[PDB]
């Protein structure tokens, strides 16, 4: 339930706000570290924290002109879903 | 023998791995002997589960790995034996190294791969007895972290992949038992075992 | 910080599941 040092949820939004809006080619290591954070929310039985981080990330990454972040979010979401599809038998409804 | 790109290198390795994984499960008694049948690979006795779910899990595992080998993205393929408490006990580690066509040079690397198999057959001799109730998992070390890796492996459905935890990798005070190294132009592979201090 | 290690989410069938025909 840890993203690069951050455990609390307001901390984790601090990071993703910083990381998405400053940087212009996200390091691949970072995108996978976030996938791991997400897949960890599933094992740890915290779907609310999962919908919340996915909803946030969708705002910043899809509001980017930089198709880099649009496709980052498409990679992240695709990985979360295959894992929810196999442990809960369902996919997150994303509004 | 003949034809196809860097994907006889891949079906060579995969076939090798299917046999390797099966024989590790036999020589380290992860499954009862009952489920096994003697067979012949690389002109060498091997052993092979015919429990069809086990066979599928291993098949599905390696099919997912094929794509990553085709473009030589894999640093190692690790067979991890965990104890009944989910704690890594030992690690079969295939280190794989990168370096026209093929011809009957391939039937030279089929030969080099027999020695690996034989090393696994008699490897109760260099390794401590394993504690009972062990299971096994498969770790893939890639060369660098890359999304293209996670999109290339998520092929087989009902069989997704995740980034391993530190609880899936860590082994305390691990001893190194090298089994076989091998240099051809096509393939440079080491097999070594990492073994826990105690069990 | 170890994002180059991949793993099946699913486990192989256990010794139990097998030791049951
Ligand atoms: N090389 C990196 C690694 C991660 C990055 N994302 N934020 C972090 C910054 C420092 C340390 C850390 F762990 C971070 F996650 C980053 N911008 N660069």
């Amino acid at each position: 339930g840890n993203l690069a040092g951050a455990v609390e949820f307001n901390d984790v939004k601090t990071l993703l706000r910083e990381w998405i809006t400053t940087i212009s080619d996200p390091m691949e290591e970072d995108i996978l570290q976030v996938v791991k954070y997400c897949t960890d929310l599933i094992e740890e039985k915290d779907l609310e924290k999962l919908d919340l981080v996915i909803k946030y990330m969708k705002r910043l990454m899809q509001q980017s002109v930089e198709s880099v972040w649009n496709m980052a979010f498409d990679f992240i979401l695709d990985n979360v879903q295959v894992v929810l599809q196999q442990t809960y038998g369902s996919t997150l409804k994303v509004t | 023998t003949q034809l196809n790109f860097g994907q006889v290198v891949a079906d060579v390795l995969c076939e090798f791995l299917e046999v390797a994984v099966h024989l590790i499960l036999y020589v380290r008694e992860v499954y009862p002997v009952g489920i096994f049948q003697k067979r012949k690979k690389y002109n060498v006795p091997v052993q092979m589960s015919c429990h069809p779910e086990l066979n599928q899990y291993i098949q599905d595992t390696l099919h997912c790995v094929k794509p990553l080998l085709e473009k030589n993205d894999v640093e190692k393929v690790v067979v991890v034996i965990l104890d009944k408490e989910h704690r890594p006990v030992e690690k079969f580690v295939f280190e794989i190294t990168q370096p026209i066509s093929s011809d009957s040079l391939l039937s030279h690397v089929e030969q080099l791969l027999a020695a690996f198999i034989l090393k696994i057959s008699v490897c109760d001799a260099v390794l401590d007895h394993n504690p009972p109730g062990c299971t096994f998992t498969v770790l893939v070390h890639t060369r660098e972290a890359a999304t293209r890796n996670m999109e290339k492996i998520q092929v087989i459905k009902d069989f997704p992949w995740i980034l391993a935890d530190e609880q899936d990798v860590h082994m305390h005070d691990p001893r190194l038992i090298p089994l076989k190294t091998m240099t051809s132009d096509i393939l440079k592979m080491q097999l070594y075992v990492e073994e826990r201090a105690h069990k | 910080r170890t994002a180059n290690i991949l793993k099946p989410l699913m486990s192989p069938p256990s010794r139990e599941e097998i030791m049951a025909t």
